[PDB]
DNA sequence: TGCATCCGTGAGTGCAG
DNA sequence: TATAATGGGAGCTGTCACGGATGCA
């Protein structure tokens, strides 16, 4: 959903 | 037209004139409190705890006390503003608001009754109504708590008027976007098929047929075309015939002898033209009061004669219209 | 009212089609200078300027006032579009 | 003049200090006059102990101060500037591990503060802090509206101070939380603080329903930190649950009093309600390793409780005003304070794990501009920071006492359902139910009540007198909405002797229902009638008369009355005139006793008993916001022996100290043909001779000369191609003179710009090789005076920069204003309304011989037509006729408190004794009766407002009585047929003028993107002709007028430049060309890849861009 | 709120505008797609022409706000509302918008097909007896 | 010829293309000294 | 931008940037504040005021509001007539006020001879919102309304104001004059009942003067003979009118 | 298969601003 | 251009009603 935390 | 228009000015300049002339005014003196009401006053509290006592004897509920206080002020209510009108027709007949009330130039009974009478029941936030009514007039003058008890009805309307005026106009771009492509695109679709206005509703009360009121037929039925011949009362109505005002009113008196239950009428729902419909199957140009001009766009006509009344609308309401539409 | 409206609507069969004629002739007229017109000096629109009355600017009242004579010719299909056009510039010059 | 009394009701205490939540609020944030050591941890404190100390080195706050303003508020008004002071703040920083300490005081900008009226200038503009209504920090309890027997119940902190949690019991027996909109058992929770299956039922042990059913072991096989990690899980699907990181979130959003505060007020609400106190303004904490709850348990014992049938666990009304509450200014601003502060420490911290860890300060380890830009932010474009309306004293201090439910923190228009609108039980004496605004806004915007306050807490409450036994104290007490409900509180009328309660019966309330009751049962008794309703509201005379619904314009248009040139006090009045032109702080008075020295249009100089000698300066024909003029005049002479608290100069539409809206005029009601049609108003060309319904505007019109890559701006009076005619009124730079008469199209400020690229073309080149000047390099770029406007300069100020005191923004040289004032008598299609909603526009004005006029000569000065009256149930406003007409033969004012001041029989009464002046006079002046005076009154008999047979002057008397007097038409000397209302009406000219409303425009400036004409009045706009008028041209098929407004009247460029060349040409018009607004959409739909193609019938593309696209 | 009943029906005979499939006889229709119902009496034509099976329709009654947004014009349904719906499946159909109605033309700002624009009256010629006699008699003769 | 219809339809890459008269290149608007566009950005005159 | 996931928002507020379907869509999308109804050009607003002085078929125009909303035909006439030599200078004079000179109103009146103009008050609900009128000029800023028309457009004088437009085309004015003239449209379209009909002052003036007296003096006493009749009444025992 | 349940889309006009 | 440094940070709250597409006993 959070392209952030699916980097992370 | 040209005349009606030059009678208009007319009755514009000279009506104008005799206005001024007349003595017409509002000073605090004509709003007449009937000397009736306060019989009337009297004569409610006596049966105010005349329920209240069939309840403080426990012989019923609040629920059921409620439910007759309320029946018991409306009917007062009535009372007193009928002696507010036989005071003014048999006494006063000229006074300011009488006139005014009468004639349509203002006012209407239940206005003037808060002028004369009492303001009467006001209603609470919830939606309940207070089961103390304001009984000051507005020549009298209201207690603080009368004032306040009567501000949740009107600020509960003004909320009203603003968020229903969202829907009225919402509903009218529906109603534009839905029709605006008909237009009276020829002369006649040769469609051979009709609709059957009913001049009687089968009732529940009778459950027999009783009449349609008159300013309802006249909306079915006023500048329709027959589908086919009508023959009543001597009277032989064609087909292809726009029926005029007075053969509106013929047919109704022809109704009411037997001789006709329902006419066939050329109605749009059952045009054939193709993106609009056909002269016959329209009728007039009820701003005209004759046939309509082939290239009105009906349509759009349809939309803004159904959307300006609502706003306008209280109640189902509005509402319904629109779970309807 | 409009002078004599209501006889207008009579002469069309739908009020749409007397404008687009009143429209037309009306700009008939505005491009000639008049000089086509089928009205006499006397039936002339005038207005009423300070100095003295004058004949009406307003091609559309001439137009009107020209459709009540009767002197004019209205319908579909009546002519080539371009020899009208010029048998006017011709009798009537710009 | 003498002032008759009305009323008998004595007001124990009077309206408080009516800008105190304005100023009290503020005042009570800064602090900025408590010694430090002194100061209290509330609003500007506060935010600072909250955000500090900043933690790893550790940086810690000693205190801040405040100094005063650099420049003073006129100052700043003048030059654009914002009336703040100076922030300190002294810091001391040390370290975490060797006991480094720095110290210093680092400056952090500029607070803006407050003047004395409770408003704000804020780059030279007052504005006004509306405080702000919202649901209030607590614990509420409300019935599901789905499943008829079980309740939710909610958790509120502060806005944005924490989140909203539901504790909904599902259909599955065990009961539910939301956070975050993420729902999960309840239990998973009460694990983590440290709870035990049995502390539950030893606890609960009630409700063998569900206390018996909460409970679910698959969970209680665990330690508190166990679940602690449980939990986590469940409100982040990703992040590794590591124990140092999962009691960081939890704590970080349900203990940490840095991100969830409850209010002060939620506290002692909750605390209350659920009958525990409470350490602090935190639902859980952390103390001694891990977490003891303080809230869920007690919360989570009701709402049980209340699911079964326990008693005293009610539902909660949301409305009521013992849950809402008012964030007033001082709040507001210390919130975004709060927000500035957290901004700072994020950048401190940066900077202190990077860049050297021991030779660092105070001053260099913060940036104080995150502070700035939040403050500078909630002032210059909050939804609560509004432009202040000065249009006259009264709508200025109205905008200081208005109440917003909307805003940053409340509802958004969208959210706004009924019941915030509605009027609630509970706005009896804190919230006016007439004052708010018509339209999308009712209920929502309110007022103030005129003897409410709002307690430290920020509850609106309203005071009672206290009555024991049956005798009425004279001890006032104000209490909230909630301990209003414990008592019964009898009317402000309720008749007395002395103090005691005269009635049997006496009318009363109990949470809010009305109810009679004996005098023993009776607690408290109201304070007065003015209580229940807004400052203007009790502006209103004979208010109880007046339906509500036109009460509200009445009490709405008061604050668009214009000041007045000879402004005049009402003739009827309620007794407030006098406060509000007080504490409007307008009007100007005496500091203590002493004597007038000098006095002058200028300044006013009083020596006192104390031998100081103060000269206060008048403010004289100063611009307001609205434009309207702020003029200060003076009311002592030379010598004048002044006590303490008299007036020295009367403020805008003040008159001696009583609030000025209008004028008094002769009133005549009664059909005038035609010209009183539907509202319309005829006047008498008397009240322009007289200087009646005049007032003076001013606009301010500026222009700025900067520095371009072309060239610079000059402001010069060397302007090409112009008349030295078009010049003479302007000095040697270009500026008008003072005082000089400018009208549209004259050069106010002649200024120069360079020619771009367009130097000229061949075309022109030639033109003026012809005429033997040469191109010309500069522009006439003046500042002309726009359509409709002019007046008489009053004023030019001249900032440059290479002057002293000045700066300006980037890349400008100069700026130079220019005031302009103009004398506006009244005018057809002016708007004219009186206190009681009447309102219209002035739609003739007749000369003095045409005037309804009485029998002594005298003429009627206004004409209201009386079919206003019936429907509009407005009744107030013919008394005030009535006792209008006895003052005005008695010479006499009067004042009529509302809800209690004169009734009928006092003042026939006064219509009486004023008879005899008006016709006693006659009968003994050598004249009788009149002719037609006798044919009236043949009329008035068949009427029956005279008894028949009896003297004229005994019938005449009667009409009198009836506020009815013969009237003559003066076209004619014939009476009007009946006898007619005349009388004295207070009316008021509304900044509503036709001067500032007729616009009209041939063609001017476009749209950047769609080619269409600009829009309003100032732009020198079009008229939007949108779908509603396209669907009315439509319906009548006018194709080729719809067309026109479609193409060649808006953006068919190419046959809108056709038009305007055949026009001026005599030529008709050309037909037209695709609207250029159609192509933007083409174009548009290509910049999403969608291919829209104009064909031809037989199916072939056409190019409406002329190949100008094609390759 | 006199009314005449002619306007409501106008509305409701466009919420009637449609019809659902329930067999599509030799047609290309598919049971369950819906169509305008002139769409459907137009080509049952052309199959009791041809002699095949007709498709057996069925009456749907649809509200004003889904009757707009199904109209064929995809220039109307775009602008009324539900405008990326309305646009992107009119796109991967290639609609062409044949331009039949008001709205359709007030974007594009052409004469509207109604009152002074109807096909029925626009093409009316207007000539003085001393020009049409005048024109008529040297194109009497070559 | 007379427009009659309005066709809506898919761009292929290839027509996107067919459009088109430059690749933007650059993200750049205009020169910040000069205030003309840059070559090879949103609004290059070249394009 | 906003369709999927969070929307794309500048640095320093939180204001989603304006996607190409938001430019498309919504009411302040292209299609709705730009296609079905754009502003215009030749057009004014003003508050309006009655003139119950007004023939059905007329209005009251501020000269100035006709001045500006002409200024293309003025400045032709202004030509036409010599006011000025050309239309350049023309224009000129009129751009400062004092420049006007009294010729040029005689020049106006000239111009808008026999052509009209259209009204449109505050919510066109139907039709009627927009009525045509031909404009007879006025000192003074507020646009004069005919009574009988206020009905239709909801239109009272609380402030309301009106919005102006010329129609230019030969074919506009043509369509104003014979559909959209007051005077030829009384009927309602809805119902067909009348529209421009008498209303507050207009039915109270007739009202009055077409009552009648009902006196209760006499109170229907008995008389045979019309002679004696009269002597009670000049006896003064029996009212004039009662029955 | 029938029915919760979520996601997305709407929510009057013009003028001042 | 070179100590060593190795998974983010702020959610936002009091509308509603309908229509369609999806999940689930
Ligand atoms: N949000 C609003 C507010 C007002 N109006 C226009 O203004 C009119 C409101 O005036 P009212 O006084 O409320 O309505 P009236 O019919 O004039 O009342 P009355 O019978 O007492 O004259 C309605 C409407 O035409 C509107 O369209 N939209
Ligand atoms: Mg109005
Ligand atoms: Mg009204
Ligand atoms: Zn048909």
């Amino acid at each position: 959903s959070d392209p952030v935390r699916q980097y992370l | 037209m040209e005349k009606t228009a030059r009678l208009l000015d007319a009755l514009k300049y000279y009506g104008f004139t005799f206005s001024t002339t007349s003595g017409i005014t509002i000073g605090i003196d004509d709003a007449v409190i009937p000397e009736e009401k306060k019989q009337y006053l009297e004569e409610a509290d006596r049966k105010l705890l005349q329920i209240e006592q069939a309840y403080e004897m426990g012989f019923l509920t609040d629920r059921e006390r409620y439910d007759q206080i309320l029946q018991l002020w409306t009917e007062t209510t009535e009372k007193v503003t009928q002696a507010v009108f036989k005071n003014f027709e048999e006494n006063y007949p000229f006074n300011p608001l009488y006139v005014m009330a009468q004639s349509g130039a203002r006012g209407n009974p239940q206005q003037i009754r808060q002028l004369c009478g009492l303001r009467g029941l006001m209603q609470k936030p919830s939606g309940e109504t207070f089961e103390v009514p304001v009984r000051s007039s507005f020549r009298e003058g209201l207690t603080v708590l009368e004032y306040f008890i009567s501000s949740h009805g009107a600020r509960k309307g003004g909320a009203d008027t603003a968020l229903r005026t969202a829907d009225s106009g919402y509903l009218t771009r529906k109603l534009v976007d839905v029709t605006h492509e008909i237009v009276v695109r020829e002369a006649d679709c040769g469609t051979t098929n009709y609709i059957s206005v009913p001049l009687f509703q089968p009732d529940e009360v009778t459950r027999s047929l009783r009449l349609r009121k008159r300013a309802d037929i006249e909306a079915g039925l006023y500048g329709r075309v027959l589908a086919r011949e009508v023959e009543v009362l001597g009277v032989r109505l064609e087909e292809g015939r726009y029926l005029s005002m007075d053969d509106v009113h013929l047919l109704i008196k022809a109704a009411e002898a037997g001789e006709i239950q329902e006419v066939p009428v050329r109605s749009p729902l059952t045009c054939q033209t193709r993106y609009g419909v056909c002269q016959k199957c329209y009728g007039y140009d009820l701003s005209m009061a004759r046939p309509v001009s082939i290239g009105e766009a009906v349509g759009i006509v349809a939309a803004q004669s159904i959307g300006e009344p609502g706003t306008q609308l209280t109640m189902q309401g509005l509402p319904r219209v629109i779970e309807l539409f | 009212a409009e002078p004599g409206i209501d006889k207008l609507f009579g002469m069309v069969d739908s009020k749409y089609r007397l404008t687009v004629v009143v429209a037309k002739r009306a700009q008939q007229l505005l491009r000639h200078g008049f000089k086509n017109t089928v009205l006499e000096p006397e039936e002339r629109p005038k207005m009423q300027t300070l100095e003295g009355l004058f004949d009406d600017p307003n091609a559309v009242t001439w137009a009107m006032k020209e459709l009540l004579t009767g002197r004019l010719v209205f319908g579909e299909n009546l002519v080539p579009e371009d020899r009208l056009q010029k048998e006017m510039e011709r009798l009537y010059p710009v | 003049m003498e002032i008759k009394r009305f009323g008998r009701i004595r007001e124990v205490i009077p309206l408080p200090p009516l800008t105190e939540i304005q100023v009290e609020s503020y005042r009570r944030a800064l602090q900025a006059d408590v010694p430090p050591e002194k100061r209290e941890n509330v609003g500007i404190q506060a935010a600072f102990r909250e955000t500090f100390p900043i933690e790893e080195l550790v940086l810690d706050f000693l205190e801040y101060r405040l100094g005063e303003p650099p420049f003073p508020q006129d100052e700043c008004r003048e030059k654009d500037l914002t009336y703040q002071a100076p922030l300190y703040a002294r810091l001391q920083l040390i370290h975490k591990d060797t006991g480094l300490i720095k110290e210093d005081e680092v400056f952090l900008g500029h607070i803006p503060l407050m003047t004395e009226d409770g408003s704000f200038i804020i780059n030279g503009a007052d504005r006004v802090i509306v405080s702000q209504i919202h649901r209030s920090p607590g614990v509420y309890f409300t019935p599901d509206p789905a499943r008829p027997g079980r309740y939710i119940a909610s958790i509120i902190p502060l806005p944005k101070r924490g989140p909203w949690i539901d504790l909904e019991v599902e259909p599955n027996g065990v009961v539910s939380m939301k956070v975050n909109k993420r729902k999960f058992p309840l239990v998973l929770l009460l694990r983590v603080l440290g709870y035990d299956q049995e502390t539950l039922a030893r606890e609960l042990g009630a409700y063998g329903e569900l206390v018996q059913g909460l409970m679910d072991e698959s969970v209680f096989a665990m330690r508190p930190e166990e679940a602690l990690i449980r939990l986590f899980t469940l409100l982040r699907p990703g992040d590794p649950p590591k124990r140092d990181k999962a009691v960081a979130y939890v704590y970080g959003l349900i203990a940490d009093p840095r991100r969830y505060d409850l209010g002060e007020a939620g506290r002692y609400k909750a605390e209350e309600k659920l009958g525990i106190r409470l350490s602090g303004r935190t639902l859980a904490r952390f103390e001694d390793g891990e977490f003891k709850d303080e809230v869920f348990l007690p919360t989570l014992r009701y709402l049980f409780a209340l699911t079964a049938g326990v008693p005293g666990h009610e539902v909660d009304d949301i409305d009521h005003l013992g849950n809402r509450r008012i964030r007033t200014v001082g709040e507001l601003m210390t919130d975004q304070f709060r927000v500035g502060l957290a901004r700072l420490a994020r950048g401190v911290r940066e900077r202190m794990l990077m860049g050297s860890e021991d030779s660092l300060t105070p001053a260099k380890l913060v940036n104080s501009r995150p502070l700035e830009a939040a403050i500078r932010e909630f002032f210059s474009r909050s939804q609560l920071s509004q432009f202040k309306d000065e249009t006259n004293p009264l709508s200025s201090l109205r905008h200081k006492r208005r109440i917003s439910a909307l805003g940053p923190g409340g509802l958004t228009r969208e959210r706004a359902g009924f019941d915030v609108r509605d009027v609630h039980r509970t706005h009896y004496g804190r919230i006016c139910p007439v004052e708010t605004p018509e339209g999308a806004n009712i209920g929502l915007i309110t007022s103030l009540a005129a003897y409410a306050r709002v307690d430290e807490l920020g509850f609106i409450r309203t005071p009672y007198r206290r009555v024991v036994g049956g005798v009425v104290t004279d001890e006032v007490v104000y209490m909230t909405a909630t301990e209003e409900d414990r008592y019964t509180i009898a009317q402000a009328n309720t008749p007395l002797e002395g103090n005691r309660i005269a009635a049997e019966r006496v009318v009363a309330r109990r949470k809010g229902e009305p109810v009679i009751v004996s005098p023993e049962e009776v607690e408290f008794m109201d304070v007065s009638p003015k209580q229940v309703f807004s400052v203007n509201t009790n502006l209103i005379p004979f208010l109880e008369h007046d339906d509500a619904n036109r009460a509200l314009m009445g009490s709405n248009m008061q604050t668009q009355a214009v000041p007045l040139i000879r402004a005049q006090a009402p003739v009827v009045m309620t007794g407030l005139e006098e406060r509000v032109v007080r504490d409007s702080l307008a009007a100007l008075y005496a500091e203590e006793d002493g004597e007038v020295a000098k006095v002058d249009g200028n300044r006013i100089v009083v020596r006192y008993e104390d031998g100081r000698l103060v000269e206060y300066p008048l403010r004289r024909f100063y611009r307001s916001n609205q434009g309207t003029a702020l003029d200060q005049r003076p009311r002592v002479v030379v010598g004048q022996r002044v006590r303490k608290g008299d007036l020295l100069a009367d403020g805008p539409a003040s008159e001696n100290g009583f609030l000025a809206l209008g004028q008094n005029v002769l009133v005549a009601i009664m059909p005038f043909d035609g010209y009183n049609f539907e509202d319309a108003i005829v006047i008498s060309e008397e009240l322009l001779k007289r200087d009646f319904y005049t007032s003076i505007h001013i606009e301010r019109y500026e222009i700025e000369a900067r520095d371009t890559k072309l060239g610079p701006e000059r402001i010069t009076r060397d302007i090409p191609h112009l008349s030295e005619a078009a010049l003479r009124d302007l000095d040697e730079e270009g500026v008008v003179r003072i005082g000089a008469e400018v009208k549209p199209g004259d050069i106010l400020v002649g200024r120069t710009s360079f020619k771009g690229e367009s130097e000229p073309t061949p075309e022109e080149r030639l033109l003026r090789s012809i005429f033997g000047e040469k191109a010309r390099d500069v522009k006439d770029t003046s500042l002309r005076v726009p359509p409709g406007e002019g007046g008489i300069v009053v004023r030019t100020v001249r900032l440059r920069r290479g002057d002293p005191g000045v700066e300006l923004k980037p890349g400008v040289r100069e700026v130079v204003r220019v005031y302009v004032a103009q004398k506006r008598k009244l005018q057809v299609g002016d708007k004219l309304a009186n206190r009681h909603g009447n309102k219209g526009v002035v739609a003739k004005i007749l000369p003095v011989e045409d005037m309804p006029h009485l029998p002594d000569g005298t003429p009627v000065d206004v004409i209201l037509n009386p079919l206003g009256v019936p429907s509009r149930m407005n009744l107030g406003q013919i008394l005030e006729t009535h006792l209008g007409l006895a003052g005005y033969f008695l010479g006499q004012r009067y004042i009529s408190p509302i809800f209690d001041g004169a009734k009928e029989p006092e003042i026939k009464e006064l219509l009486a004794q004023a008879f005899e002046v008006y016709f006693g006079k006659r009968k003994g002046e050598g004249f009788g009766v009149d002719k037609r005076e006798v044919e009236v009154l043949r009329r008035a008999e068949k009427l029956g407002l005279v008894t028949p047979g009896k003297t004229p002057e005994e019938q005449l008397k009667e009409l009198f009585l009836q506020g009815k007097v013969v009237l003559y038409d003066g076209r004619t000397g014939e009476p009007i047929e009946g006898p007619i209302v005349v009388g004295q009406m207070f009316i008021m000219k509304l900044y509503h003028m036709v001067e500032d409303k007729m616009h009209a425009r041939s063609t001017g400036p476009y749209s950047l993107i769609t080619q269409q004409p600009l829009g309003g009045k100032a732009q020198f706009g079009g008229q939007r002709f949108g779908e509603m008028e396209v669907w009315a041209l439509e319906a009548y098929g006018a194709a080729h007028t719809l067309q026109e407004m479609l193409t060649l009247k808006s953006d068919d460029i190419e046959g809108r430049n056709a038009a305007y060349e055949a026009i001026i040409k005599g030529e008709d018009v050309p037909e037209p060309s695709v609207p250029e607004s159609f192509r933007v959409l083409v174009k548009e739909l290509q910049a999403l890849a969608l291919d829209v193609q104009t064909l031809d019938e037989k199916d072939n593309p056409v190019d409406i861009f002329e190949g100008l696209a094609s390759k | 709120v006199k009314l005449h009943d002619k306007h409501i029906e106008i509305v409701v005979r466009q919420m009637m505008k449609y019809v659902e499939v329930t067999d599509p006889g030799d047609s290309r229709l598919l049971e369950g797609q819906v169509l305008e119902k002139w769409d459907v009496e137009a080509l049952n034509e052309r199959l009791i022409a041809e002699g095949k099976t007709p498709v057996a329709w069925k009456p749907l009654l649809m509200g004003v706000t889904k009757s707009a947004l199904s109209t064929k014009s995809w220039l109307s349904a775009a602008s009324f509302q539900n405008t990326t719906h309305v646009l992107t499946e009119a796109a991967i159909a290639g609609k062409k918008d044949e331009l039949i109605g008001l709205k359709e033309n007030v974007i594009l700002g052409r004469l509207i097909p109604a009152g002074t624009g109807s096909d029925f009256v626009r093409f009316t010629q207007v000539v003085d007896q001393k020009t049409l006699k005048a024109i008529e008699e040297a194109r009497k003769e070559a | 010829k007379e427009v009659r219809k309005v066709r809506i339809a898919l761009a292929s890459p290839e027509k996107i293309r067919s459009w088109s008269y430059g690749e933007v290149e650059k993200p750049e608007t205009i020169n910040y000294r000069t205030l003309k566009p840059e070559r090879d950005g949103l609004f290059d005159e070249r394009i | 931008n906003g369709r999927r996931g969070a929307p794309v928002t500048n640095p320093g507020s939180d204001r989603p940037l304006r996607s190409l379907t938001d430019i498309l869509s919504g009411k302040q999308g292209r299609f709705r504040q730009n296609l079905l109804g754009k502003r215009v050009d030749y057009s004014g607003r003003s508050v309006i005021v009655v003139g119950p002085q007004l023939k059905l078929h007329q209005c009251g125009l501020p000269k100035r509001m006709a001045l500006e909303l002409f200024k293309p035909f003025l400045l032709k006439k202004m030509e036409e007539k010599g006011i000025a030599p050309n239309v350049k200078a023309a224009r000129r004079m009129l751009e400062r006020q004092r420049d006007i000179k009294d010729e040029v109103w005689d020049a106006l009146e000239e111009v808008i001879h026999g052509k009209v103009v259209l009204l449109n008050r505050a919510p066109t609900l139907h039709r009627l919102g927009i009525q045509a009128f031909q404009p007879v000029l006025v000192e003074g800023q507020s646009i004069q309304l005919h009574p009988l028309v206020c009905e239709a457009f909801n239109a009272d004088f609380d402030g309301d104001q009106m919005a102006v437009h010329v129609p230019l085309s030969s074919f506009a004015q043509a369509e104003a004059r014979i559909q959209m003239l007051s005077a030829h449209n009384l009927l309602s379209p809805a119902s067909g009942e009348p529209l421009a009909k008498p209303s507050r002052d207009i039915i109270l003036g007739l009202y009055y003067i077409t009552q009648v007296r009902k006196e209760k003096k006499g109170a229907g006493l008995e008389f045979a003979t019309p002679e004696e009749a009269l002597a009670a009444h000049e006896r003064g025992e029996v009212a004039l009118n009662a029955p």
